[PDB]
This record gives structure tokens, C-alpha cells and sequence, in this order.
């Protein structure tokens, strides 16, 4: 009777920490005072860990409103999820939410045609898209670039493996010269090719704006290149016989009306 | 596979135009749309007049007709305009929907929370929420600036108001209600008459739909009127349907198949970008 929510990590939406020696979350507080809530998650490294962020608040606004109780996990394999042939699979959160090994998916989960074929998405939670991050003074004029469009092992770009980027570029016979490119090179994980990006092994990193905007304004040695491409957003899963379907989105409506999604909005990304 | 689909009128969303009297075929990106035109008001007789229709909405129609297979008899509402409920009674769009008279609505209709207990909606298909127009440099954080929630607190108050019944005012109601109470003297009867008091100085502020005000301040002459900074409450316009209907499913995956392949970008280039 407890729902099983299956998340991901990817700040600011969900930050992932160890507990503390004695299995506990170490309590925090915003920088004005609020306290930060917490939820133990089971996960890879399985051992319990500590969860929090921007899905994290919504998912505890959600089981209060519509009074459900649930336990938390990162997705076993890392991943969000696509559709590969072997028959055809889904890996990733997909995977998880359509076996049953999870009952919803709480996380920055693009919409899109490709998965709304299989699950159920609310209304967005989030409304963003897909931009750019490079090393500040790198020169690009965005995804019209000569260096993007006419690819070469000089200039190297990716974005993050079985994403919903990767099934963008996969699906785009236009862009189908960049695909081949980055199929070279795509990343394990956002963090990690964000990381390249700093240490210079990465040229370009194509992800979601509404993190790529966030890491650019933490770290000022990453900016992002302008122009948004490939306007998307960010919905809660859940299979397509769900009985909380109808009620999910009417929350997130609500939320999104009396400002409740603004202020998380303020809370976790615009600080 | 023949649906009776309702619409209202809302540049650039919907246009309407006269038909050929002598035709009486639309030609160009126009396809047919009926409106019922009393014939004076001590009765109830009136006629169906035949007019022609266009804009990014109807573009959307027709790809989705297409796509999904479907024929259609576009009609225009007349019994209120995007949808209120009056007296527990939904009228407009939505009332066309919650009541049967048509399979689903198509136009500048807002997805909120109130409408989605009585309709179902398709996913958004263009990205809305309210906006806030003034003239270039005027000074507002957005909709919880204290010039908004408390009115009387400064000596010449700020003067700014909505267009009554949509969902907008409702929003407005429900979050701040004096704000709300205070506003209603500033009602404009809708955004042609609302952008001339603000050009002309009657007005200080519009509180309008996004994606309407963007386009406005797109062509405003002169693109002198502009929108602070912001949207408050996303949302998006999505078509409206009877709840539990059978054409939703396909509806979604093509919308969301027209976003992926770029179809909603360059709709947005065609009716959507302005000079300013
Ligand atoms: N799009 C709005 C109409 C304009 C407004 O109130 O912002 C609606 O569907 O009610």
C-alpha cells in the first residue's frame, strides 16, 4: 500500500548524500532559516542514503494532498530512460516504473511522444528546454553552429546516455550528423560531463536548460550558449492504469496557481 | 470520425474573416467556421452565418485532423467566451464541452485546475500563464509587487486591471483578493481596449494571458509596450475534451510528435514573432 518512488540524481531537483553514522539525514537549514526536508533513499553507490531538492518537496506535497505513503530509490542502472532493440526494452526509470519495481516516477522526467506511448505524465511541473554549456570564452552560436552542424575531433560535444536528449537527436534525421558525433562520446551521468566540461574533455555539454542554467550559476567558469532549442517539460510518471493519475495533475495545477511551484522555484533554482 | 469542435476568436490564436458572397467557399490557410447570429432580441430565432477561420490554433486543427484522421464542423461559441462558471453553470468553450455540444474546443484556452475537474485536457501545446504589461521602464517586480497587493498604500494609486471571466480573474480572485476587489474598477471590455489605455496613459499596468501579451508587445507600435521581466503560474493552452473521451490518446502523441519535430516552432515563427 506504500507507494515505491524511483528517482534519479540531478541537482538541484534531487541531491544525493550519504546519512550520517547513525543512519540518520544531517539536519539543514536554508539560508534564511527554513528547514531543509529530508528523505532517506535507498540506492547504489544498496545502502540508505539522504535525498532532498526540488522533487524531493514536491513528492512530500503531493503524498500530503492526496495522503499517501511511499518509500524512495535511485534508479538501479543510473539512467532515465530509452527504448533500445535486443523485441524492443525500456532502461532506466522507464524500465523501473513499467516493471513495477516503482509505482511513480518523481524527477526532472522530460515528456515526450516516445514515452507518453507507454506511461502516464501529469501536466508539467516544469516548464524549460534544451541549451548549451561550455567553458566561459568558448565561442558558439548555438545548436547552427559550423562546429556542431559539421562536426570534427577537434571540437567535441555529447549529452547524457539513454536520455531524452539522446532519443531527441536519435529521432531528428536533421540531426542526424550530430547524433553520430556524440554517440562517440555521450556521458554515463550530467554530472560527469559537466565535470569534463570544467576539466576541458568536453567541449559542449547539450542538456536541459532548467540544470545547465543552474550549474551555470554556481560555477562561473561554465556558461551556456544561447538560444533555446527543443522546448519540453518536466512531468511525474506513472503507469497508464494508476489510480492517482487524475488527482497528480490536479495537484500540480493547484501548485503551480497559489504559487506553491514558485516558491520551490525560488527555494532550489533561483538563489 | 465527423466532430462538432467549438472555437472563439483571439488574435493570433483565431481569426475570423468574411466569406466570399460570391463563392461562399474560404480559400487560402482558412477553413470553414459558423457562427449563430440572432435576428433582433424579443426572440430566439437566429441563423448559422457562414465565415472562414485561420490562425495558430486552427493551423494546429488542421494538422491534427490530418494526423489523427478526423473530420470536422468548426462552430464559433456564442453563450459566453472561453469558459466561467456562473451560478455552479459552466458557460463559454468549456461549457460547450462539459454540456456535449461539441467534442472539443480549440483556441486560447487556458489549462487550470477548476476547468480540468469538468473537461479533460490534452497536453499544452503552446506555453501561457499571466503576464503583466506597462510601458517600457515602469517599475514592477511582477504580480506580488506591493503597487499590486496594496493599491491604496501609494498616494496616486496604481492603476491596472484584467479582462473580466477568463481565467486570469479567476486566478486573481483566489490569490489576492484585495487586489482583486481593487481591480475591478479598471475591468476592460478586452486586450484592443485595454492596450489603448495603456498607450493613451489611462491605464499603468495590464494583467493578461502570456503568450496574448507577448505577441501584442511583439508588434506594438513603436514597442513601447512591453512585459515585465515573467510568467506567474505556467501553464499552456491545450484542447479541451469531454472527460474519459476516446480521442485524447492520439491527440497527445500528436501534439507531442509536432513539438519534437520542430512543427510548433515554425507555427511560432509563422503567427507568433513580432518585429519588436
Ligand atoms: N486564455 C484565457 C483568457 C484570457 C485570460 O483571462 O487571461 C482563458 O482561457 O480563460
Amino acid at each position: 500500500t506504500r507507494l515505491k518512488i524511483v528517482t534519479i540524481h540531478q541537482e538541484p531537483f534531487v541531491y544525493v548524500k550519504p546519512t550520517m553514522s547513525d543512519g540518520t539525514c544531517k539536519e539543514e537549514f536554508t539560508v534564511n532559516g527554513d528547514p531543509v526536508k529530508k528523505v532517506i533513499c535507498t540506492g547504489p553507490n544498496t545502502v540508505p542514503q539522504c535525498c532532498y531538492g526540488f522533487c524531493i518537496d514536491l513528492l512530500i506535497k503531493l503524498a500530503r494532498t492526496m495522503n499517501f505513503t511511499y518509500e524512495v530509490h535511485l534508479v538501479a542502472d543510473g539512467k532515465f530512460g530509452t527504448q533500445e532493440r535486443v523485441k524492443k526494452e525500456w532502461n532506466g526509470m522507464m524500465g523501473e516504473l513499467l516493471s513495477g519495481q516503482a509505482d511513480m516516477i518523481v524527477a526532472p522526467l522530460t515528456i515526450n511522444n516516445e514515452r507518453a506511448q507507454y506511461i502516464e505524465f501529469s501536466k508539467p511541473f516544469k516548464y524549460q528546454g534544451l541549451t548549451i554549456l561550455v567553458k566561459k570564452g568558448t565561442r558558439i552560436t548555438g545548436i547552427n553552429d559550423p562546429r556542431l552542424r559539421n562536426p570534427s575531433d577537434k571540437f567535441i560535444y555529447a549529452t547524457v546516455k539513454q536520455s531524452s536528449v539522446d532519443i531527441y537527436f536519435r529521432r531528428q534525421v536533421e540531426l542526424s550528423t550530430m547524433y553520430r558525433h556524440m554517440e562517440k562520446h555521450n556521458y554515463e551521468s550530467a554530472a560527469e560531463a559537466i565535470q569534463a566540461v570544467r576539466d576541458n574533455k568536453l567541449h559542449a555539454f547539450i542538456w536541459d536548460s532548467a540544470v545547465l542554467e543552474f550549474e551555470a550559476s554556481q560555477k562561473c567558469d561554465l556558461v551556456t550558449t544561447g538560444e533555446l532549442f527543443f522546448r519540453s517539460g518536466f512531468g511525474i510518471g506513472m503507469r497508464k492504469d494508476s489510480p492517482w493519475k487524475q488527482n497528480v495533475s490536479l495537484s500540480i495545477l493547484k501548485s503551480h496557481e497559489n504559487g506553491f511551484m514558485e516558491d520551490l522555484d525560488k527555494t532550489w533554482v533561483r538563489y | 470520425n465527423h466532430l462538432s469542435i467549438v472555437t472563439l476568436e483571439e488574435a493570433p490564436f483565431v481569426i475570423v474573416e468574411d466569406i466570399d458572397p460570391l463563392t461562399e467557399t474560404c480559400v487560402r490557410n482558412t477553413v470553414p467556421c459558423r457562427k449563430f447570429v440572432k435576428i433582433n432580441n424579443s426572440t430566439n430565432e437566429g441563423m448559422n452565418v457562414k465565415k472562414c477561420c485561420k490562425g495558430f490554433c486552427i493551423d494546429i486543427l488542421k494538422k491534427l485532423s490530418r494526423t489523427v484522421k478526423f473530420t470536422y464542423d468548426l462552430y464559433l461559441v456564442t453563450n459566453g467566451k472561453h469558459g466561467k462558471k456562473v451560478n455552479n453553470v459552466w458557460n463559454g468553450m468549456i461549457g460547450e464541452v462539459v454540456y456535449q455540444r461539441a467534442v472539443m474546443a480549440v483556441g486560447s484556452l487556458t489549462i487550470n485546475e477548476e476547468r480540468s475537474e469538468v473537461v479533460d485536457f490534452s497536453v499544452p501545446f503552446v506555453e501561457t500563464g499571466i503576464s503583466v504589461m506597462v510601458s517600457r521602464g515602469t517599475q514592477v517586480t511582477g504580480l506580488s509587487d506591493k503597487k499590486f497587493q496594496r493599491p491604496h498604500d501609494y498616494s496616486p494609486p496604481f492603476r491596472f486591471g484584467t479582462v473580466p471571466n477568463g481565467s486570469t480573474e479567476r486566478n486573481i480572485r483566489n490569490n489576492y483578493p484585495y487586489m482583486h476587489q481593487y481591480m475591478t474598477r479598471f475591468n476592460q471590455r478586452g486586450v484592443e481596449d485595454a492596450l489603448v489605455s495603456l498607450k493613451t496613459g489611462k491605464l499603468d499596468a495590464f494583467i493578461y494571458d502570456a503568450a496574448v501579451l507577448n505577441y501584442k508587445a511583439g508588434r506594438d507600435e513603436g514597442c513601447k509596450l512591453v512585459t515585465i521581466g515573467y510568467i506567474f503560474a505556467t501553464t499552456g493552452y491545450g484542447i479541451a475534451l469531454q472527460k474519459g473521451s476516446p480521442w485524447k490518446r492520439q491527440i497527445d502523441l500528436a501534439l507531442l510528435q509536432f513539438v519534437g519535430d520542430g512543427e510548433m516552432e515554425e507555427l511560432e515563427t509563422l503567427w507568433l514573432t513580432g518585429i519588436c
